[PDB]
RNA sequence: UAACUGAACGUGGGCGAAUGUCGACACUAGUGGGCCAUUUUUGGUAAGCAGAACUGGCGAUGCGGGAUGAACCGAA
RNA sequence: CGGGACCGAGGACCGCGCUCUGCAAGGAUGCUGGCGUAAUGGUCACCAGCGACCCGUCUUGAAACACGGACCAAGGAGUCAAGGUUUUGCGCGAGUGUUUGGGUGUAAAACCCGCACGCGUAAUGAAAGUGAACGUAGGUGAGAGCUUCGGCGCAUCAUCGAC
């Protein structure tokens, strides 16, 4: 409950803390570049037929094996340039905290022991996070859109 | 490679067994000379005699890799800069990692990719944008 | 569509025997029910056919039996031989599927027992103090051709 | 049997020189190892004279008795005096039984 | 037995996040401004945007 | 096209007799060395 | 090596980019100088065309769309 | 805050929870009506909308061509012996194999018996011939299991030795 609240109150500063860069640059004569994301999600919407190896393979590494498969991947150049080459069979884009949150609650999975386990409790995410701290749904949430060390 | 006398440093390189070399053939000393194959490659020291050394390489046949040893003089070898970024990260890392622990706060010891860069502010003063066209128009001119 | 295994091993044994299916019922319970992994070890070398059950020998016990292993219950699951070459046996406790007559002859001659896997299993349910012995895999003339 | 096979299931979807006349009785010779010469005595008495309960007696051989011809020296020999009568014997194996503390004696 | 959406079962959405009654009670989603006159826009800056 | 496994201790087969000759006096001394 | 001066190998002690997540045998096969196409490349022709390398598809394959269909698009 | 569609899997309790006398919280119950039979359901025949080339074989990369097919019933094509090889089950195990034969019998069955012999237990060389322990049957690195927690270390693998 606690943590929640602290989440919440973060989203709220952080988002009237990017506002008010933004405003101080532009009062004092100058342009505030914001900073560039940190978290992408990519979307496989193209078949799984006629693909040459290398995409293949990087599409394999991404988890999409399948079209209207999704995936939170942090942004990097190493990764980039992996989406790059898989461009003409993904879109990718920057998620905000309703796309985070309504993915994880609505369609919300977990690999528990090789098992696609639904996220109905938070005992799972307990059970198989929590020596990284991640305990709740809240977390999972936090880390996902924050890109923490997790 | 300029025609002429070979630079006499060549002999003054020592090299030990586990030292990794490349394989640049000099086409004045004919003796000691690989193959034609097996020059541009890199290799393993494993035999070290007086005048030559002797290089792992690891050639491909059909659908496998195949271990050959190669005596090569000490005309066509030289030291290999790949673990140079190796052996200089380690030590790095060992002082780093003593320091660190010395002291008490942890640190990021991992090197870590290009990351996106972070916001800032840019000022106008000075530096005033200029307006550009599709074409210039000094080109229109 | 989506771009993407049977185990290799056996889980229950081709044999008919009713006594050996009674002793897979025992040690798949003790596999089952304890942490000791002398059980599933003793389990899956029950599934195993006889070309991967070799036997042996007294002789090879007797190797096994030295450096501080004097006390230690053999345990072979497999046949147990007797060895002519090996004139005097040493005093050992063995557990094992089969023993030949000479086998358990000389074993109960030099004084020690000879024990089966149910005996085995009350005794040393978890296996403690256990010596657990295969014969030569690679020693048939089929092996030598391959 | 018949059901059992594939058949059924595939029911709708189909240097040297030369020895003229070589006899094999001329080159019988078996040979046996030291290490199975103990076993050739009776298992009673082998006992008896590996326990030490015989010690002013000593046990002889005889190899044709048993089938075979020459003692080879393959193994180790107790220390307890044997006589074995051999038609053949490896230097190795007179060796072994003179150490052995016994004797190898030459029969025909 | 059955996976229930905790943005449709609001029973769900208490069971994995108890600040959700906190947030719909105490309205985060409709938190106004912070009050103050705002300052004019510069005029070098509408400048520059008409700047043709 | 998969890369060979590679032993542990490669064989001194290859190295020159001399310092294979020396190496194995080594070998005898360190192994009675560890053995007193 | 003028030299415990080095060379290997041991004795003891202390301490590392991203993303995703098996090996060895036994026995038994069918196919191993086929067709089409994108890209790259070498020769040419009056025009055709003839070759090589990688990849994809077909032969082995249904479905939606090209009115229809071995080679097209989507999708297995 | 309404309007609509499809679905109701499970079957005492357990659990996570909440707005906490209870509940929308680990899967539908409550009330009511008609009928209680061809009414629901099913089979067959036919109409209607949509879909739908004649099966084999051959060819080649494939299609076409070519070949066979008037129809029905019955028959009709990877079998047995010998010898190898790998694997599965079994008996005995440094041994193993009674059944050439003999004894016996309720008589081609079953039961019993042994000499020889085959294969295995020793290889190598054209042959004469010779013929496998320096060592707890060796050292090193792994290695399941066990351990008094110091280590012992099966199979097996790599390597250096010995006969």
């Amino acid at each position: 409950f606690k943590r929640a609240e602290k989440y919440v109150k973060e989203y709220r500063e952080q988002e009237r803390e990017k506002i008010r860069l933004a405003r101080i640059a532009k009062q004092q004569g100058s342009f505030h570049i914001p900073a560039e994301a940190k978290l992408v999600f990519v979307i496989r919407i193209k078949g799984i037929n006629k693909i040459p190896p290398k995409p293949r393979k990087i599409l394999q590494l991404l988890r999409l094996r399948q079209i209207n498969n999704g995936v939170f991947v942090k942004v990097t150049k190493a990764t980039a340039e992996m989406i790059k080459i898989v461009e003409p069979w993904v879109a990718y884009g920057y998620p905000n905290l309703k796309s985070v949150r309504e993915l994880i609650y609505k369609r919300g999975y977990g690999k528990v022991n090789g098992q696609r386990i639904p996220l109905t409790d938070n005992a799972i995410i307990e059970e198989n996070l929590g020596k990284y701290g991640i305990i709740c749904i809240e977390d999972l949430i936090h880390e996902i859109f924050t890109v923490g060390p997790n | 490679r300029k025609h002429g006398q070979i630079p006499l440093s060549t002999y003054l390189r020592t090299y030990r067994v586990g030292d990794i070399v490349d394989i640049k053939v000099n086409g004045a000393v004919q003796k000691g000379m690989p193959h034609k194959f097996y020059h541009g490659k890199t290799g393993v020291v494993y035999n070290v005699t007086k005048s030559a050394v002797g290089v792992i390489v690891y050639k491909r046949v059909k659908h496998r890799y195949i271990e050959k040893r190669i005596n090569v003089r000490i005309e066509h070898v030289k030291p290999s800069r790949s673990r140079e970024d190796f052996l200089r990260r380690v030590k790095e890392n060992a002082e780093l990692k003593k320091k660190a622990k010395a002291e008490g706060v942890p640190v990021q010891l991992k090197r870590q990719p290009a990351m996106p860069r972070e916001a800032h502010t840019v000022s106008i003063a000075d530096n005033k944008p200029v307006t550009l066209a599709p074409v210039a128009y000094e080109t229109t001119i | 569509g989506i771009d993407l295994v049977r185990s290799s091993h056996r889980k229950a044994p081709k044999s008919d025997n009713v006594y050996l299916k009674l002793l897979v019922k025992l040690y798949r319970f003790l596999a089952r029910r304890t942490e000791a992994p002398f059980n599933k070890v003793v389990l899956r070398r029950l599934f195993m056919s006889r070309i991967n059950r070799p036997p042996v020998s007294l002789s090879r016990i007797a190797r096994n039996l030295k450096n501080g292993n004097e006390k230690k219950t053999v345990v072979v699951v497999a046949t147990v031989t007797d060895d002519n070459r090996l004139l005097q046996v040493p005093k050992m406790e063995v557990a094992a599927l089969r023993f030949t007559a000479k086998a358990r002859a000389r074993i109960e001659a030099a004084g020690g027992r000879t024990l089966t896997l149910d005996q085995l299993a009350l005794e040393k349910p978890t296996g403690a103090n256990t010596l657990l012995l295969r014969g030569p895999k690679n020693a048939r003339e089929a092996v030598k051709h391959f | 049997p018949t059901r059992f096979s594939k058949t059924r299931k595939h029911r709708g979807h189909v240097v040297g020189m030369r020895h003229f006349h070589l006899l094999r009785n001329h080159y019988w010779r078996p040979s046996i190892n030291i290490d199975k010469l103990w076993s050739l005595v009776p298992s009673d008495v082998r006992e008896q004279y590996l326990s030490g309960q015989k010690k002013d007696t000593a046990p002889v051989i005889d190899l044709l008795s048993h089938g075979y011809a020459k003692l080879l020296g393959k193994g180790r020999l107790p220390e307890i005096p044997v006589v074995v009568r051999a038609r053949y014997v490896s230097a190795e194996a007179e060796r072994k039984v003179k150490e052995a503390g016994g004797v190898v004696e030459l029969v025909a | 037995v059955q996976k229930k959406n905790p943005l449709r079962n609001k029973q769900i959405m208490l069971r994995l996040n108890p600040y959700a009654s906190t947030f719909a009670k105490e309205k985060l989603g409709e938190v106004k401004a912070e009050e103050g006159k705002p300052p004019k826009v510069p005029a070098s800056f509408k400048e520059l945007l008409h700047e043709a | 096209i998969k890369k060979p496994k590679t032993q542990r201790y490669p064989s001194l087969k290859g190295t020159d007799p001399k310092f294979r000759r020396n190496h194995r006096h080594a070998l005898h001394g360190t192994a009675k060395a560890l053995k007193e």
